[PDB]
């Protein structure tokens, strides 16, 4: 029956168990997991480098729990090559960020209705 | 840290053909922006042409197809290739320099070479 | 070992134009990270290309945006089992400049002082001698003639630029530039 709030919570789903976030700081992102904006890929992307910070990952991070970091060490810092990038001279982080919310967004109304 | 001097301008019959040349003699000219600007009788000087330190040319659409820019940075040169010259085209054409990434202006200005499309 | 990091052909870029950010080094790196710190952070990661005992990468920005200034500052990648990287390199200011109105810049052995000024209440003003990757910065005051100023003791070619707190990265159009003999 409320096929959008469960679309808005698969995107949520997603992020949590990609990224290794929480899933309290993914929903902080109260005027972002709206109906208009829950599958705005850019804004979830600029959102989530905007709050996690995930360039603070460069040195290696500390082990923090439900840090971004060992996502970025897997899929940017410590990766032999990364999938989507590959043999690229010049790969951004944001754009890995982004290539992984919108596999997450196009994904979303797959798992939540199944 | 330029001096730029232009040449080549002249008379010319409508549809036909013109080559301006600046020669430019100062440090790092190969790093500078350089640029064609005119100013026709009564109007205010206006942008041509640029070619970039990395070769890339730019035009102002009046110009757009007719005009060709291109250096020598071997002999510090930039020139103007005028084709299909119409008597709108009448101006006095200035040679400048920019030097990118240190500035957002041309600084540095030739004093002119008149160019006159005659009817 | 901190690697070097330089623009080309300056750190001071025009809205839409273009800056090479080369990173290079004599330690060889198979790969570098360009980190920039500004209002949208990122960590672009380059391959370290190898020619005769130089390990170099280019990071080109075909067309300067707000979201690309900022400080930038490169690492060399050591190893990926125990994730090791270098030193960063000494931090380097890509600048979005041409903005706003331009400031004005007033002038062997003896103090001369730089002065920058403008009608305009620019909160910070910078000075930039021609060639040297880095600016020095200094806060504007007000004048009873309606201008603000900004005065930098030197103890080359220089120019004055403005800026405002919420957009440090973001200067105003250079000012014309003043040869010190
Ligand atoms: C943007 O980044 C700023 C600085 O980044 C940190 O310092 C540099 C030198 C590197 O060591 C890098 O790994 C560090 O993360 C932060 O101060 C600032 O908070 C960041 N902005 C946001 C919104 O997160
Ligand atoms: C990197 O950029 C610099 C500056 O434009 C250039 O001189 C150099 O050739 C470039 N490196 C490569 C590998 O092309």
């Amino acid at each position: 029956a409320a096929r959008i709030p469960a679309a808005i919570d698969a995107v949520i789903k997603g992020i949590v168990t990609k990224f290794g976030v929480s899933t309290e700081s993914v929903q902080g992102l109260k005027s972002l997991f709206t109906a208009n904006t829950y599958n705005d890929v850019t804004k979830i992307a600029r959102a989530i480098n905007e709050q996690y910070n995930p360039s603070s990952c460069l040195t290696g991070g500390s082990g923090a729990d439900n840090s971004i970091c060992p996502w970025a060490m897997e899929n940017f810092f410590a990766a032999r090559k990364i999938p989507g990038f590959i043999q690229r001279e010049a790969v951004s982080m944001n754009d890995v960020i982004e290539k992984t919310v919108k596999t997450i967004v196009s994904d979303a109304p797959k798992t939540a209705e199944t | 840290q330029r001096q730029l001097v232009e040449s080549g301008g002249g008379l010319v019959q409508p549809g036909g053909s013109l080559r301006l040349s600046c020669a430019a003699s100062g440090r790092s000219f190969s790093d500078y922006t350089m640029g064609w600007f005119r100013q026709a009788p009564g109007k205010e000087r206006e942008f041509v042409a640029a070619i970039s330190w990395s070769g890339g040319s730019t035009y102002a659409d009046s110009v757009k197809g007719r005009f060709i820019i291109s250096r020598d940075n071997v002999k510090n040169t930039v020139y103007l290739q005028m084709n299909s010259l119409e008597p709108e085209d009448t101006a006095v054409y200035y040679c400048a320099a920019e030097r990118t990434g240190w500035s957002s202006e041309y600084d540095y200005w030739g004093k002119g070479t008149p160019v006159t499309v005659s009817s | 070992r901190k690697p070097s990091l330089l623009a080309h052909p300056g750190p001071l870029v025009k809205s839409e134009e273009t800056v090479i950010l080369q990173c290079w080094s004599d330690v060889m790196f198979e790969h570098f990270l360009l980190h920039r710190e500004g209002m949208f952070n990122d960590t672009l990661r380059l391959i370290g290309e190898h020619h005769d005992g130089v390990s170099k990468a280019n990071f080109s920005i075909s067309r300067m945006t707000q979201d690309l200034a900022g400080t930038y500052r490169c690492y060399g990648s050591v190893t990926h089992s125990p994730y090791q990287v270098s030193a960063p390199s000494d931090p380097l200011d890509i600048v979005i400049i041409g903005l706003y109105e331009k400031p004005s810049l007033s002038a062997a052995g003896e103090n001369v002082t730089l002065s920058c000024s403008s009608r305009s209440s620019y909160d910070m003003y910078h000075l930039s001698r021609e060639g040297e990757a880095h600016e020095r910065r200094l806060p504007a005051g007000p004048k009873v003639n309606g201008t603000f100023q900004a005065d930098f003791p030197l103890g080359g070619t220089y120019r004055c630029f403005g800026s405002f707190h919420d957009s440090p990265y973001e200067w105003s159009k250079s000012s014309d530039p003043l040869l010190v003999s």
